[PDB]
C-alpha cells in the first residue's frame, strides 16, 4: 500500500499522508487561541519548556512575519521555522513589487497554495503544521486566517488549535451565541488577552503562570509579542476581578 | 540600405457607406533597378483584408504568419477572425518582435459580419495601432497618399464613387515616386461580395 | 514608429 | 543636487535641495531626495534618479528581510548593503548616495558611497554637484557635538551657498532629524535661506 | 535532492481502468452538491456553503468564482486543488488570449484551457489528478450562453442542466423534470433552490448558500462611464438578502 | 504630445491631446493618449506610441490577476510600482512617458514614469513636447484646494496651450475625472476647438474617370 | 529513492509486449464505436457517442469527430482530453507545412508525425502512453481520399473501410461482408448506420446519440468540402435510410 | 535486510549498510601497511596477482613530490580519489605558491567521500587508502575509509589479515616512532610488519611495493630489483 | 507498514521514523557537551583512544565557524563536518552583505532550516549528527544544541552523545547551584569533569579530553581552544573529582 | 560568382551561370558550375560570398534529396521555392547570414509547365518569365522586355540568352569567362556542352 | 533622464 506513502488518491479518494500530518499538527502537545477585539488581534499560545537545561526565552511558536501580521503554529518547531522564514520572504518580497504591505488574508492564501503544491505534487512532503496568520489589515480590520497541510484555509471571528481545541471552540461558541457579535467589544487591547487568558483557563480548566503562556498582539501598524513581566501583568488584572 | 525603401511600394484604404476599399502598386525593386510588376501587397484571411507594404521578404514572411494563426483561430473558435480582433492580433505579433522588428507598415481593411460596420487600421513596424474613420495610408509614397486623400476623400462614398476617389489617390501619388507604380491593384468591399479591379497607370 |  | 549629512551631539541631520533637472529644464523643483530605507536609516540620492530610486528600493527591501529574522540593522550594515549594489553594479550605476542612521549604541553615523562604490564613514559628508561650491566653507564651518539648532543653521547656510551657485540646484530645503526622541521633517523656503 | 519523480503516478491497470483518475472521481463524490442552469436570457451556478466551523466566516471562502467579466465556475471536491485551478484559469485566460486578440476567450475555449491543464495533471511526472469536478457557466457574442462540466480526466461536456458531488444522482433527475428550451433567467434561479433544498440537510438562507448568475451586462459594476461599447460584465454573484428574497415565493 | 494632471480636494483629473505623428506629418488627427490599467486608475502616455500602448497593457493585465487574487480594488502604488521595476530592467529601451493618476482605498494620487524608470510626486504634471507650453499654464493658474469643475477647467487650459503653441501637439482634448466614493468619468473629445473648415469644392470624381484593366469577384466564403 | 514507485510504463513483458500499450487498448475498446468507410467519391467518418442523458446539449457538442484542416478529419475512440492534446498538435503540424511548403500537408505526412508522437510514449520518457486511437479520413491530390488509424503503440495502417472502439470484431465482419470498391458515398453512409445500428451496446441507435461527417468532392468543381452533420441534418439521414 | 538497497537509507538500530558493504570490500583487498617517525613516513604494499601469468596490481599512487598514499578494495576508486588529491595539491601550488597539509588533504577525502552517503543515485567508495607525507610540520601518516572518517596514526594497515600487522606496530610503537635519519631501518620496521600478515605466501622480488617520503626525500616508489635489500 | 523505509515519510502516528533512526546513530556516538557561562559558552568532547597508534592532540573534533562561533558534535563525525561546511558559507555570505559577523541566533537558523530541508525529501538522508554550537555577538553569549530532525533551542547547559544522560544531570545541578553564573575559568573546569564523568557510560577505551571556549574577558570574543597549562589544569580538577 | 539568368519559355526554364571564380587580381578557375540539381526536374542557380554560396546549395541540395526518399515522391517547384525562400528568410536574422541569392528553374510534372523563381539573400521570391541577379540585371531585363516572347521555343530562348551573353561580354568590366548553360523541362535536366 |  504506497498509496498510503506519497501524496497519491487512495481507493476511497483520501491522501493518507496529509492525514498523518494533521496528526503531527498536536505532536508538541501546546494549545493556541485567537480573538479579534475591536481595535486589536490578540493571539495565546502555552509555553511548556520540561528541560531546566533550556534557555526559556528562546522556547517560542508565535513569530513576526512583517510589520503588521503576526504568526502562531501549532506543529513541531522545524516544520514551523520552515513556513515562518518562507511567510518572512514572502511578505517582503509583495512589499517591494507591489509597493504596500501584504494583507494577512493575501498570504494566508498564499502560504495555503504553497501548502496545496505539496498534497498534488509527489517529491514534496506537507508540512506538519497549522499556521495561524493575525494583523490589524487597513481594508478589512482585525483579521484572523489559519492554514493548514491540506491546503485549506479560512477566516474566523476566533479559533483555537491543538489537542484541547474542541473544548476551547465550544467556549467560545457559547460565548458569541450570548455576545451575538462578531467580536470582543473591548478599547483596549490589554483587556482582550486578559479575555483570551480567562476562557482558555475556563476550557482547559488548568491555572496559569508568567511562564506557562506566550501572547501576540496585533494593533494598527505593527504586532508585537508580550514578555513574562507583561503576561504576569495581565495575569495579576484576572486574579483581581 | 534603410529597409523599408529598397523594394518600394503603397498600399492605401477607404471607408464608404456600408463598404470598404483597399488598394496597393505591384512594383517590387532593388532600390533603382525594376525586378516584378506581379507583387501584390494585399492579402486576405477569410473577409478581413490586410496590405502590407515595406521589406518584401517581412510582407511575405508576415502574409504566411497571419495566414499560419487565422487558420489555428477558425478551427479553434469554430468562426472566420473579425477585422477588429485581427488588428490586435496584428499589433501583438508585431510588438513581440519589438528589438528585431519586420520592416513593415501593414493596413487593415474589412467589414464585421455581425455589426455591418466598415473598418480600417494602420500600424507602425513595433505594431502601435492607428484606427481612423475616413482613410489609412502606408509605403514610399505615403506624404503623397495623404495629400492626395486629404483633399479627395469626402465621408459615406457609394462603392462605385469610392472606387474613383481611391484609384486617383494611389495613381496620382505613385506617379510623384521613383520606388512605387508599375501597375495598381483595387479591392472594393461590400457586405458580401468583393471586386478586384487592376488599374491602368504609367509604366516609369 | 509613431510618437504622441 | 546638493545633499549632506552632518552628526551632532543628539544624532544626525540629513539636508537637500528639491531641484530635479534634465538638461536646463528643471522636471521637479520640490523633489524629495531624502528617502527611508529603515525607521531611524535615511539616504541622500545624488546621481540618475532612475537609479537610485532602484538602489533605494532594493536596500528597503533587504532590511525589512533582515528586520523579520534579526531585528533592527545597524547604519553599518545598510551602507554595506548599499556598497554591494553599487560596486557590483559600478558599470551601470550613475548613484552618489549618503547613508545616515541613528543606532541607541553607536548614535548618530554617516557613510557617503561615491560613484566607484566605496565606503566612507565620515563626521560629515557633502554630495552632488553644488557640494564643489561649499567644500571650502563646510570645511571651516563644522565642529563635532554641535546641538540641533547649530546643526540645521549649518546644514541650512552650506546649502544655501549650494543653491546659490549651482543651477542644478534650488527650490526648498528638505532636513531630516534622526535622534532617540523619533523622526522630524524639516523645510526651509526660497525667502528664508536665499536673504542668509 | 530535485524532483526524482519524473515518471507517470497515474498509469493503465490491466483492466484498462486509470486508477487515480477514477479515485479522484470518488474524491469528487464525496463532495458537497454543486449544480448549473442554463435559460434562454441566461446561467445560474449554485452550490450549499458548508462551514468546517460556526466560527468560521464562510463569506472569506468563495466556492463560486468569478474567472472572466463574462465566465463564473463552481466545483465539487477538494477546494485547495479548485482554489489553484481558478488561479490557473484567470491567468491562462490573460497570456493565452486577451494579451493577443485584446478581448476575453469565448466560453469554451476557457474551459478547453482548464481542461488541458487537468489532463496534464493525468499524464505529467510526478503529480496526482485533481480531485474537483468544476462546472463553468459563461457568455460570448458568437456563442451566447453556455455551460459546461470539467471532470479531473480533463473530459468536458457541455450541459442544458446538471449537479455534480453528493446528492447528483438525485439532483439530475429532479432537473429533468423542470427544464424546458422556453426558462427564463428568474425561473432557472427558482429551479436551482428547489434542487439544492433536496441535497442540503440543516440550515437553507442566503448565508449557507452561495449562488451567481450569468445575465444581462451590468453598467453599474463596471466602475466608469465614457466608452459605449464596454456596458459592464454579465458576471454577478447574488447577494446573501437576494437569495432570502426568492426563498419567501419558494 | 501633450498630457497633464491636476489633483483637486476629493480626486485628480488628467487630459491628453488628440494628435499622432510620424516625423512631421500627423499620421491620427483624434488619436486617444487616455488609457485604463484599471476601472478607477487611467493612465496618460508620451514617448513611443507603441511602447505607452504596450507597457499601459500589460501592468492593467497583471492589475486584474493580482486584483481578483487579493479580492481587493488595486491600489496606484501597485502600478506604480509594477510599471518602474518593469521600465527600469530595459534601461529606457521601453521609450513610455506616463502620468499615472487614480483613487484607490488609500485615496486620490497622481505620479509621473520616465523611460528610464524614475518616478515623481506632484499635486500637477505634464509630460510630452507640450510639456513646456503646459507647465506654463499650470504654474500660472493652480493652487491648492482646486474644486473638481476648476481642476477639469485648468487641466484643459495646460492642454490647449499644448495644442496651439507646440507643432507637436493639436487636434482635440480628452479628460478623465477620477473621484473618491464615484465611477471615474472618461470625458473623450471634451474640446474638439480644431474641426476643419467646409472644402472650398467636391472632389467627387465623374464615374469612368478611372481607366481599369481587369475586374473579378474574390471569393472571401468557404 | 523514488525507483520504489516507477510503474516503468516503457518495458517488454517476457513475452515481447509492451504492457502499457496492450492496456490502453483494452481501455479503448470499452469507448464508443467509431467508424471510417472510404467510396470511390467520398469517405463517411461514423461515431456512437458514450451512453447520452437527456439533459445533454447535443447540437453545441464535439466528442468524436474533430476538424485538422479543410481537407483531413479524425474519428476519436478513448481518453478525449488525451486526443484534444494530439490534435492541436496535428493542427500546428499541417500549418507548419503550409508555411514552410505552400501547400496543404499530404494525409500520411501528418499520420505518420501523430503515430511517431505516440511511438516516443512508448520508448522513452517514463510517461503513460496515450489512450486514444485515431480514424484519419482525408484528400490530398497525391493519392485522393484515404482512411489511416493509428494506436497508443504509434502504429498506422490504410484502409477501404474500419472500426476502433467498442465491439471492433463484430463490426469488422459486418463491413467485410457489405463493402464493395464501386460503392457511393450514399451507399457508404448507409452501411456506416447499419452496422453501428447492429453493433451498439444501446436498445436503438438515435439522432441524439449519433455524430456524422463526410469528406466529399460535392464542392462546385475539382475542390474537396467536410460536413459535419447538425443533429437535424443526422435525424433526417436516420430516417431516410429507415432505421427510426 | 529491507534497508541496504541504497546509501539513503538509515536502518533501525541507525547503521548505513552500502556503506558497511564498501566497508567489506577493503577487507577483502590486499593487506597494506604505514608508518612514520620524526624524518621520514614509509607505506609497505604486499600487491596481488590474478595467477602466475598476471603481473601484480599496484597498490601505491603518487600525489605530489611531498605526498602519496596505498590502496587496499576498487583501484579504480583508489584512482578517481588519487586524481582528486592530485588536483588539490596542484592546486595548492599554483594559487598560494603552497605544499598541500598532509592535514587538509585528509579533510578534502572526507568530505568528497561523505557526499557520496547522503545523496540518491550514488554510492560510496568501496576503497580505503593510507596517505604519507612529509610538509612543514615533519612527517604524517593518514587513514582514509570510504564512510569518510579519516584518522592520523603513527602507524596502521588495512587490508585481509591487516590485524596481524596492526598488533605488531602497537607493540613497536616506541622503538619505529625514533628511527629519525634512517631510511633503511624504518623501511625494515614496516616490512617486518606486513610479515604478520602473511599466510602461506612469503614476499618476494615482484610481490612487495616500497615507498618513503621524508626531510631530504621526495615521494619515491620502489618495485622489482630495488626492493630485493628488504627481503 | 513500511513507513520507515523513506524518508520524509509521515507514519500514521505522525512522525518521520527515518530521522529517529538517525537518532540512533547520534545515541551510539562519542559523549559532547557545551556550558553556556557569564560572558561567553565552553565546549567539550570525549575522543575514544581506540589504539596506542592514534597520535595524541592530533584528531581534532571541535570545529570553528568564522572567528567566532564554536561547534562540536556527536554521531557520524564525516555528517558534522558537511554540517560545519554549510555552516562557514552561511557565515561568509552573512558577512559580505551586512558586513558584521553573523549573530548566533541568525547562525542557528541557517543549520536548522537547512538540517530540516533533509527531512523534506526522500532524496536525501537525514543528519546523523546533534550539533552543540554557539559563541559571543553583539547581544552576548548563546549555547544551541541542533537535532537531526532540524528541531533546536538555546540552552544553559547541553549533552549528546552515549553518556547525555549522565551529563545532562551533572548539567542540571551547575545550573541549580549558580544561579547568579559560572565564569568562563570554572566551566572549562567543570566542563573536564563532566566529559570524565560521562565516560563511566563508555569506560572499555580510555579516552583523550578536548576543550575550546568563546568569552568576551577571556578570549577576546574569538573562538580559541583550550591548550597546554589550562588543559592540564582542568585535567587535573577532572581526575581529583572521580577519586 | 557573379552572372546568373534564367529565360522560362513555353515548355522549358534555361539557366545560364558565369564560369569565371576570381579571387584578388587572379582568376583561379574557368570553368566553374553555379549549379546544384535539387531534383530530378528542379535546377538552383546560386552567386553571393565566397563558401556561403555552395554550402547553402548543397544544403538545399541534402534537405530536397531526403524529402524524396521519405517520400518516394518529387516536391513540386513551387514547394521547393517555398522551402528555400524561408531558408533565408531564417538566414537573414541570424548571427551570420547566407549571402546567396539563387535562381530555381523547375518544371512542374503536375501542370506541365516550366516555372523560374528568383530568390536574393533576404528571402525576397517572384515568379519571372525571364530573372537575373547581381549587375546582369541592369543590362538583360531591358534587352529581354524587347525581345522575349512568351510562346518562344528552347532553340528560340537560346538564341535569346545568346544575345544577352554577347550584350554582357561587351559592356561588363570583368571577364566572366563564359557561361555553362542548362535546359529543365519534361525529360528532366541536361547541359549544352557547346556554348 | 532626470539627474539629482
Ligand atoms: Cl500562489
Ligand atoms: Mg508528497
Ligand atoms: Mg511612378
Ligand atoms: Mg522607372
Ligand atoms: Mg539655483
Amino acid at each position: 500500500g504506497y498509496d498510503r506513502h506519497i501524496t497519491i488518491f487512495s481507493p476511497e479518494g483520501r491522501l493518507y499522508q496529509v492525514e498523518y500530518a494533521f496528526k503531527a499538527t498536536n505532536q508538541t502537545n501546546i494549545n493556541s487561541l485567537a480573538v479579534r477585539g475591536k481595535d486589536c488581534t490578540v493571539v495565546i499560545s502555552q509555553k511548556k519548556v520540561p528541560d531546566k537545561l533550556l534557555d526559556p526565552t528562546t522556547v517560542s511558536y508565535i513569530f513576526c512575519i512583517s510589520r503588521t501580521i503576526g504568526m502562531v503554529v501549532n506543529g513541531p518547531i522545524p516544520d514551523a521555522r520552515n513556513a515562518a522564514l518562507r511567510a518572512k520572504a514572502e511578505a517582503a518580497e509583495f512589499r517591494y513589487k507591489y509597493g504596500y504591505d501584504m494583507p494577512c488574508d493575501v498570504l494566508a492564501k498564499r502560504m495555503a497554495n504553497l501548502s496545496q503544491i505539496y498534497t498534488q505534487r509527489a517529491y514534496m512532503r506537507p508540512l506538519g503544521v497549522i499556521l495561524t496568520f493575525v494583523s490589524v489589515d487597513e481594508e478589512l480590520g482585525p483579521s484572523i486566517y489559519k492554514t493548514d497541510p491540506a491546503g485549506y484555509y479560512v477566516g474566523y471571528k476566533a479559533t483555537a488549535t491543538g489537542p484541547k481545541q474542541q473544548e476551547i471552540t465550544t467556549n467560545l461558541e457559547n460565548h458569541f451565541k450570548k455576545s451575538k457579535i462578531d467580536h470582543i467589544n473591548e478599547e483596549s487591547w490589554e483587556k482582550v488577552v486578559e479575555f483570551a487568558i480567562t476562557h482558555m483557563i475556563d476550557a482547559l480548566g488548568t491555572e496559569f503562570s508568567k511562564n506557562d503562556l506566550e501572547v501576540g498582539v496585533a494593533t494598527k501598524d505593527k504586532f508585537f509579542t508580550l514578555s513574562a513581566e507583561n503576561i504576569e501583568e495581565r495575569l495579576v488584572a484576572i486574579a483581581e476581578q | 540600405s534603410d529597409p523599408s525603401s529598397i523594394n518600394g511600394g503603397i498600399v492605401v484604404a477607404m471607408t464608404g457607406k456600408d463598404c470598404v476599399a483597399i488598394a496597393c502598386d505591384l512594383r517590387l525593386g532593388s532600390q533603382s533597378l525594376g525586378v516584378s510588376n506581379k507583387f501584390e501587397k494585399i492579402f486576405h484571411y477569410g473577409h478581413v483584408f490586410l496590405g502590407i507594404t515595406g521589406l518584401a521578404t517581412d510582407v511575405t514572411t508576415l502574409n504566411e504568419m497571419f495566414r499560419y494563426k487565422t487558420n489555428l483561430y477558425k478551427l479553434k473558435e469554430e468562426r472566420a477572425i473579425e477585422p477588429e480582433t485581427f488588428t490586435q492580433l496584428v499589433s501583438s505579433s508585431l510588438y513581440e518582435r519589438r528589438f528585431g522588428p519586420y520592416f513593415v507598415g501593414p493596413v487593415v481593411a474589412g467589414i464585421n459580419s455581425k455589426s455591418g460596420k466598415p473598418f480600417i487600421a494602420g500600424f507602425d513596424l513595433i505594431g502601435c495601432i492607428d484606427e481612423a474613420k475616413d482613410f489609412i495610408v502606408s509605403g514610399t509614397a505615403s506624404d503623397q497618399l495623404f495629400g492626395m486623400c486629404e483633399s479627395l476623400y469626402e465621408p459615406n462614398l457609394e462603392p462605385e464613387d469610392l472606387f474613383e476617389t481611391i484609384s486617383q489617390a494611389l495613381l496620382n501619388a505613385a506617379d510623384r515616386d521613383a520606388l512605387s507604380g508599375w501597375g495598381a491593384v483595387v479591392y472594393i468591399i461590400k457586405k458580401d461580395e468583393v471586386v478586384k479591379r487592376y488599374l491602368k497607370m504609367r509604366q516609369d | 514608429f509613431l510618437w504622441x | 543636487t546638493s545633499i549632506m549629512a552632518v552628526t551632532f551631539k543628539d544624532g544626525v541631520i540629513l539636508g537637500a535641495d528639491s531641484r530635479t533637472t534634465t538638461g536646463a529644464y528643471i522636471a521637479n523643483r520640490v523633489t524629495d531626495k531624502l528617502t527611508r530605507v529603515h525607521d531611524k536609516i535615511w539616504c541622500c540620492r545624488s546621481g540618475s534618479a532612475a537609479d537610485t530610486q532602484a538602489i533605494a528600493d532594493i536596500v528597503q527591501y533587504h532590511l525589512e528581510l533582515y528586520t523579520s529574522q534579526y531585528g533592527t540593522p545597524s547604519t553599518e550594515t545598510a551602507a554595506s548593503v548599499f556598497k554591494e549594489l553599487c560596486y557590483e553594479n559600478k558599470d551601470n550605476l550613475t548613484a552618489g548616495i549618503i547613508v545616515a542612521g541613528y543606532d541607541d549604541k553607536n548614535k548618530g553615523e554617516v557613510y557617503t558611497i561615491p560613484l566607484g562604490g566605496s565606503v566612507h564613514k565620515l563626521p560629515y559628508a557633502i554630495a552632488g554637484s553644488g557640494s564643489t561650491f561649499i567644500y571650502g566653507y563646510c570645511d571651516k564651518n563644522f565642529r563635532e557635538n554641535m546641538s540641533k539648532e547649530e546643526t540645521v543653521d549649518f546644514i541650512k547656510h552650506s546649502l544655501s551657498q549650494a543653491i546659490k551657485w549651482d543651477g542644478s540646484s534650488g527650490g526648498v530645503i528638505r532636513m531630516v532629524v534622526l535622534t532617540a526622541a523619533g523622526v522630524e521633517r524639516l523645510i526651509f523656503y526660497p525667502d528664508e535661506y536665499e536673504q542668509l | 535532492m530535485t524532483d526524482r519523480y519524473s515518471f507517470s503516478l497515474t498509469t493503465f491497470s490491466p483492466s484498462g481502468k486509470l486508477g487515480q483518475i477514477d479515485y479522484a472521481l470518488t474524491a469528487v463524490k464525496q463532495g458537497v452538491t454543486s449544480l448549473g442552469i442554463k435559460a434562454t436570457n441566461g446561467v445560474v451556478i449554485a452550490t450549499e456553503k458548508k462551514s468546517s466551523s460556526p466560527l468560521a466566516m464562510s463569506e472569506t471562502l468563495s466556492k463560486v468564482s468569478l474567472l472572466t467579466p463574462d465566465i463564473g465556475a463552481v466545483y465539487s471536491g477538494m477546494g485547495p486543488d479548485y482554489r489553484v485551478l481558478v488561479d490557473k484559469s484567470r491567468k491562462v485566460a490573460h497570456t493565452s488570449y486577451k494579451r493577443i486578440y485584446g478581448e476575453y476567450p469565448p466560453t469554451k475555449l476557457l474551459v478547453s484551457e482548464v481542461a488541458k491543464i487537468m489532463q496534464e495533471a493525468t499524464q505529467s511526472g510526478g503529480v496526482r489528478p485533481f480531485g474537483v469536478s468544476l462546472l463553468i457557466a459563461g457568455h460570448d457574442e458568437f456563442n451566447g450562453f453556455s455551460l459546461y462540466q470539467v471532470d479531473p480526466s480533463g473530459s468536458y461536456f457541455p450541459w442544458k442542466a446538471t449537479a455534480i458531488g453528493k446528492g447528483s444522482v438525485a439532483a439530475k433527475t429532479f432537473l429533468e423534470k423542470r427544464w424546458n428550451d422556453e426558462l427564463e433567467l428568474e425561473d432557472a434561479i427558482h429551479i436551482a433552490l428547489l434542487t439544492l433544498k433536496e441535497s442540503v440537510e440543516g440550515e437553507f438562507n442566503g448565508d449557507t448558500i452561495e449562488l451567481a448568475i450569468i445575465g444581462d451586462e451590468n453598467p453599474d459594476l463596471l466602475g466608469y462611464t465614457g466608452i459605449p461599447t464596454d456596458k459592464g460584465p454579465r458576471f454577478r454573484k447574488l447577494t446573501s438578502q437576494e437569495i432570502n428574497d426568492r426563498l419567501e415565493a419558494l | 504630445t501633450t498630457i497633464v494632471g491636476v489633483k483637486f480636494n476629493n480626486g485628480v483629473v488628467i487630459a491628453a491631446d488628440t494628435r499622432s505623428t510620424q516625423g512631421p506629418i500627423v499620421a491620427d488627427k483624434n488619436c486617444a493618449k487616455l488609457h485604463r490599467i484599471s476601472p478607477k486608475i487611467w493612465c496618460a502616455g508620451a514617448g513611443t506610441a507603441a511602447d505607452t500602448e504596450a507597457v499601459t497593457q500589460l501592468i492593467g493585465s497583471n492589475i486584474e490577476l493580482h486584483s481578483l487574487y487579493t479580492s481587493r480594488e488595486p491600489r496606484v502604488v501597485s502600478a506604480l510600482q509594477m510599471l518602474k521595476q518593469h521600465l527600469f530592467k530595459y534601461q529606457g529601451h521601453i521609450g513610455a512617458y506616463l502620468i499615472v493618476a487614480g483613487v484607490d482605498p488609500t485615496g486620490s494620487h497622481l505620479f509621473s514614469i520616465h523611460a528610464h524608470g524614475s518616478t515623481d510626486v506632484g499635486y500637477y504634471l505634464s509630460l510630452g513636447s507640450g510639456s513646456l507650453a503646459a507647465m506654463a499654464v499650470l504654474e500660472s493658474h493652480w493652487k491648492q484646494d482646486l474644486t473638481k469643475e476648476e481642476a477639469i477647467k485648468l487641466a484643459s487650459d495646460a492642454i490647449q496651450a499644448g495644442i496651439w503653441n507646440d507643432l507637436g501637439s493639436g487636434s482635440n482634448v480628452d479628460v478623465c475625472v477620477m473621484e473618491i466614493g464615484k465611477d471615474a468619468e472618461y470625458l473623450r473629445n471634451y474640446l474638439t476647438p480644431n474641426v476643419r473648415e467646409e472644402k472650398q469644392k467636391s472632389y467627387k470624381f465623374p464615374r469612368g474617370t478611372t481607366a481599369v484593366l481587369k475586374e473579378s469577384i474574390v471569393n472571401i466564403c468557404d | 529513492g523514488s525507483r520504489r514507485y516507477d510503474s516503468r510504463t516503457t518495458i517488454f513483458s517476457p513475452e515481447g509486449r509492451l504492457y502499457q500499450v496492450e492496456y490502453a487498448l483494452e481501455s479503448i475498446s470499452h469507448a464508443g464505436t467509431a467508424i471510417g468507410i472510404m467510396a470511390s467519391d467520398g469517405i463517411v467518418l461514423a461515431a456512437e457517442r458514450k451512453v447520452t442523458s437527456t439533459l445533454l446539449e447535443q447540437d453545441t457538442s464535439t466528442e468524436k469527430l474533430y476538424k485538422l484542416n479543410d481537407k483531413i478529419a479524425v474519428a476519436v475512440a478513448g481518453l478525449t482530453a488525451d486526443a484534444e492534446i494530439l490534435i492541436n498538435t496535428a493542427r500546428i503540424h499541417a500549418q507548419n507545412y503550409l508555411k514552410t511548403y505552400n501547400e496543404d500537408i499530404p494525409v500520411e505526412i501528418l499520420v505518420r508525425r501523430l503515430s511517431d508522437i505516440k511511438q516516443g510514449y512508448t520508448q522513452h520518457g517514463g510517461l503513460r502512453p496515450f489512450g486514444v486511437s485515431f480514424i484519419y479520413a482525408g484528400y490530398d491530390d497525391r493519392y485522393g481520399y484515404q482512411l489511416y488509424t493509428s494506436n497508443p503503440s504509434g502504429n498506422y495502417t490504410g484502409w477501404k473501410a474500419i472500426s476502433v472502439g467498442a465491439n471492433t470484431s463484430a463490426a469488422q465482419t459486418l463491413l467485410q461482408m457489405d463493402y464493395k470498391d464501386d460503392m457511393k458515398v450514399d451507399d457508404a453512409i448507409e452501411l456506416a448506420l447499419k452496422t453501428l445500428s447492429k453493433t451498439t451496446d444501446s436498445s436503438a441507435l438515435t439522432y441524439d446519440r449519433l455524430e456524422f461527417a463526410t469528406i466529399r468532392k460535392g464542392a462546385n468543381d475539382g475542390e474537396v468540402y467536410q460536413k459535419i452533420f447538425k443533429p437535424q441534418e443526422i435525424k433526417d439521414i436516420l430516417v431516410k435510410t429507415g432505421i427510426t | 535486510n529491507n534497508y541496504d538497497g541504497d546509501t539513503v537509507t538509515f536502518s533501525p538500530t541507525g547503521r548505513l549498510f552500502q556503506v558497511e558493504y564498501a566497508l567489506e570490500a577493503i577487507k577483502q583487498g590486499s593487506v597494506t601497511v604505514g608508518l612514520r617517525s620524526n624524518t621520514h613516513a614509509v607505506l609497505v604494499a604486499l600487491k596481488r596477482n590474478a595467477d602466475e601469468l598476471s603481473s601484480y596490481q599496484k597498490k601505491i599512487i603518487k600525489c605530489d613530490e611531498h605526498m602519496g598514499l596505498s590502496l587496499a578494495g576498487l583501484a579504480p576508486d583508489a584512482r578517481v580519489l588519487s586524481n582528486y588529491l592530485r588536483q588539490q595539491c596542484n592546486y595548492s601550488s599554483l594559487v598560494f605558491n603552497r605544499k598541500l597539509a598532509v592535514e587538509r588533504a585528509g579533510h578534502l577525502l572526507c568530505d568528497k567521500a561523505q557526499k557520496n552517503t547522503q545523496s540518491y543515485g550514488g554510492r560510496p567508495y568501496g576503497v580505503g587508502l593510507l596517505i604519507i607525507g612529509y610538509d612543514k610540520s615533519g612527517a604524517h601518516l593518514l587513514e582514509f575509509q570510504p564512510s569518510g572518517n579519516v584518522t592520523e596514526l603513527y602507524g596502521t594497515a588495512i587490508g585481509a589479515r591487516s590485524q596481524g600487522a596492526k598488533t605488531y606496530l602497537e607493540r613497536t610503537l616506541d622503538t619505529f616512532i625514533k628511527i629519525d635519519g634512517n631510511p633503511d631501518e624504518l623501511i625494515k620496521a614496516g616490512v617486518e610488519a606486513i610479515s604478520q600478515s602473511l599466510r602461506d605466501e612469503s614476499l618476494t622480488v615482484d610481490n612487495l611495493s616500497i615507498a618513503i617520503v621524508g626531510k631530504d626525500t621526495p615521494f619515491t616508489i620502489y618495485d622489482g630489483e630495488a626492493v630485493a635489500k628488504y627481503i | 507498514t513500511g513507513y520507515d523505509l523513506s524518508n520524509s515519510v509521515f507514519s500514521p502516528d505522525g512522525r518521520n521514523f527515518q530521522v529517529e533512526y538517525a537518532v540512533k546513530a547520534v545515541e551510539n556516538g562519542t559523549t559532547s557537551i557545551g556550558i553556556k557561562c557569564n560572558d561567553g559558552v565552553v565546549f567539550a568532547v570525549e575522543k575514544l583512544i581506540t589504539s596506542k597508534l592514534l597520535v595524541p592532540q592530533k584528531n581534532v573534533k571541535i570545529q570553528v565557524v568564522d572567528r567566532h562561533i564554536g561547534c562540536v558534535y556527536s554521531g557520524l563525525i564525516p555528517d558534522g563536518r558537511h554540517l560545519v561546511n554549510r555552516g562557514r558559507e552561511e557565515a561568509a555570505s552573512f558577512k559580505k552583505l551586512y558586513k558584521t559577523p553573523i549573530p548566533i541566533p541568525a547562525f542557528a537558523d541557517r543549520l536548522g532550516q537547512y538540517v530540516q530541508a533533509h527531512t523534506l525529501y526522500n532524496s536525501v538522508r537525514p543528519f546523523g549528527v546533534s550539533t552543540i554550537f554557539g559563541g559571543v555577538d553583539k547581544n552576548g553569549a548563546h549555547l544551541y544544541m541542533l537535532e537531526p530532525s532540524g528541531s533546536y533551542w538555546g540552552y544553559k547547559g547541553a549533552a549528546t552523545g552515549k553518556g547525555r544522560q549522565s551529563a545532562k544531570a551533572e548539567l542540571e545541578k551547575l545550573v541549580d547551584h549558580h544561579p547568579e553564573g559560572l565564569s568562563a575559568r570554572e566551566a572549562v573546569k567543570q566542563a573536564a569533569k563532566i566529559i570524565y564523568l560521562a565516560h563511566e557510560d563508555n569506560k572499555e577505551k580510555d579516552f583523550e579530553l578536548e576543550i575550546s571556549w568563546c568569552s568576551l574577558s577571556e578570549t577576546n570574543g574569538l573562538h580559541k581552544f583550550v591548550k597546554g597549562d589550562l588543559l592540564q589544569e582542568a585535567i587535573d580538577f577532572a581526575q581529583k573529582e572521580i577519586n | 560568382m557573379d552572372i546568373i539568368l534564367g529565360i522560362r519559355v513555353q515548355d522549358s526554364v534555361i539557366l545560364a551561370s558565369s564560369k569565371a571564380v576570381t579571387r584578388g587580381i587572379s582568376v583561379l578557375k574557368d570553368s566553374d558550375d553555379k549549379t546544384r540539381q535539387l531534383s530530378p526536374h528542379t535546377l538552383m542557380s546560386f552567386a553571393g560570398e565566397a563558401g556561403d554560396t555552395v554550402q547553402f546549395a548543397e544544403y538545399i541540395q541534402a534537405n530536397i534529396q531526403l524529402y524524396s526518399i521519405r517520400e518516394d515522391y518529387e516536391l513540386s517547384p513551387q514547394a521547393v521555392s517555398s522551402f528555400v525562400r524561408q531558408e533565408l528568410a531564417k538566414s537573414i536574422r541570424s548571427r551570420r547570414p547566407y549571402q546567396v541569392n539563387v535562381l530555381i528553374g523547375g518544371y512542374d510534372k503536375k501542370k506541365n509547365k516550366p516555372e523560374l523563381y528568383q530568390i536574393d539573400y533576404l528571402g525576397t521570391k517572384v515568379e519571372l518569365p525571364y530573372g537575373a541577379h547581381g549587375y546582369s540585371g541592369f543590362y538583360t531585363f531591358s534587352l529581354l522586355d524587347h525581345h522575349y516572347r512568351p510562346d518562344m521555343t528552347t532553340e528560340e530562348g537560346l538564341d535569346l540568352l545568346k544575345l544577352c551573353v554577347q550584350e554582357l561580354e561587351k559592356r561588363m568590366p570583368m571577364d566572366f569567362k563564359g557561361v555553362i548553360v542548362k535546359i529543365v523541362d519534361k525529360d528532366g535536366i541536361r547541359q549544352v556542352d557547346d556554348f
